[PDB]
């Protein structure tokens, strides 16, 4: 699983690769780690599917009934805070690490970290999931923050096509969603159009010279790709 | 009288008899005659033939101990096979153990180190043959000798056997800097033709094997056109 939510001005991008996998198998091909809680907050979850669903079902049904009863729009500090309170209490029975992210007219574009302890940590951007390893040093190099929001999102995309390159729990689709001012706009690239793959990525097609003929000489030449020569 | 019943004793004037006698046993076996060429190195062989019934290629004296490289066997073939058989053990663990063919002057001198060995103990006798050694490993074509002393000397061209002295003299008219492998297969064959004795050894065939750029530096037998 890879997940992160970078800010730019005006709001946020949610960013997740969509493989689950039972292990070494891909149970699913196309999840939406991208969960709604309110109209501009959603969460990117990792760990048990099973758990970060029940969470994000039971906060996005706290958020709405909230948000009926204030009769205003909820903060994003509300939907970090009472994911926290959850991921917390629940800390010793769930694998869950959570990006709460999204926008409120108050705070603007807001990143919260929940990770497996429930600490909450309000951040420019988040990386979660096994895939999160992978990032951290791509972002340390290649990110600038005060991002245009298209260029968050083909920065998002790429960070997650980069993990999910190397991490083989992650994998499939990038789903990205920008929460600001204006109305929430998902897309989802297809692995087959995604922006790096190192099966596409020239640096790795000539192969290792592993195999290497039967020779009178030390000198590496190639790999033995035929029976006659 | 006792000064040379074994390989472990020096005689009086220094020289330890054993290893002499069994080089007494290469001087009376068949010619040998081997050329390094820029192109590679080529080994001919005489072998004479008891019987008139024998198959072609039996009593091959000429082995490959790697692919780059080959042990033609001038004295008692069985023990040159026991040089062979160390050879290879040797040419497999520069490939098993260092990932690289044995060079030629290494594999030399592992030959000779064995030979020699067998030179020092009173519990074993010295080998009863000289190795030529041919390679084209990364050290380029090298022809090397190894006798039963353990003695190794690298060769632009060497005879070995009873026809040794005149084979030796047809090899000195041959120019080396000049002369191709296929050239030598030719020449080498004419010299073990050359020099045989034709009313001694009736029965006969010339066995030449070569390593060179056109065997694609390869230790393979020469096929029976190029021969005569």
């Amino acid at each position: 699983t890879t997940i992160l939510a970078v800010s730019y001005n005006g709001g946020v991008v949610l960013a997740a690769d969509s493989r689950t996998s039972s292990g070494t198998y891909v149970v699913n091909r196309a999840s939406n780690k991208l969960t709604k809680l309110t109209k501009k907050i959603y969460c990117c979850r990792s760990g048990s599917a099973a758990d970060t669903q029940a969470l994000a079902e039971r906060v996005s049904n706290y958020l709405g009934s909230y948000q009926t009863d204030i009769g205003a729009g909820v903060n994003v500090a509300t939907a970090a805070n009472l994911f926290q309170k959850m991921c917390y209490m629940n800390r010793w029975n769930i694998s869950a690490g959570i990006i709460v992210a999204g926008y409120d007219p108050i705070n603007g574009g807001s990143v919260y970290s929940i990770p497996s302890g429930g600490s909450c940590v309000k951040l420019d951007y988040a990386l979660g999931g096994s895939g999160s390893i992978f990032l951290y040093s791509f972002f340390d190099a290649n990110y600038k923050p005060g991002m245009s929001k298209s260029e968050c999102v083909a920065f998002c995309q790429r960070a997650v096509a980069h993990a999910y390159s190397r991490d083989g729990s992650s994998g499939g689709l990038i789903r990205t969603i920008t929460l600001d001012a204006d109305e929430p706009e998902d897309q989802t690239i297809p692995w087959n159009r995604s922006p790096y793959c190192m099966e596409k990525d020239p640096k790795y097609v000539t192969q290792a010279t592993q195999n290497q003929p039967f020779s009178s000489s030390a000198k590496i030449t190639g790999n033995r790709m035929s029976s006659t020569g | 009288s006792g000064h040379d019943q074994s390989t472990d004793v020096f005689s009086a004037e220094g020289r330890v008899f054993q290893v002499e006698y069994a080089g007494k046993a290469v001087d009376n076996s068949s010619t040998a005659v081997a050329a390094c060429c820029k192109d590679g190195v080529v080994v001919a062989v005489e072998k004479v033939h008891t019987s008139r019934m024998l198959e072609k290629g039996s009593n091959n004296r000429i082995h490959a101990v790697d692919r780059q490289a080959g042990i033609c066997i001038c004295g008692l073939l069985p023990d040159g096979r026991a040089i062979v058989s160390r050879a290879r053990q040797e040419a497999e663990n520069s490939r098993d153990i260092f990932a690289t063919p044995i060079r030629g002057s290494v594999l030399a001198n592992r030959v000779g180190e064995f030979m020699h060995a067998y030179t020092t103990h009173f519990a074993y006798r010295p080998f009863g043959c000289s190795a030529i050694i041919a390679s084209y490993a990364d050290d380029g074509p090298q022809l090397f000798v190894s006798d039963p002393s353990g003695t190794v000397a690298g060769y632009y061209g060497v005879a070995l056997g009873k026809a040794k002295t005149v084979a030796k003299s047809e090899l000195e008219k041959l120019d080396f800097s000049s002369l191709t492998c296929d050239e030598a297969v030719g020449k080498l064959a004419s010299i073990l033709h050359e020099v045989h004795d034709k009313q001694k050894d009736k029965l006969y065939e010339v066995e030449v094997a070569w390593v060179c750029d056109k065997s694609d530096r390869k230790f393979v037998h020469v096929p029976a056109d190029m021969v005569p």
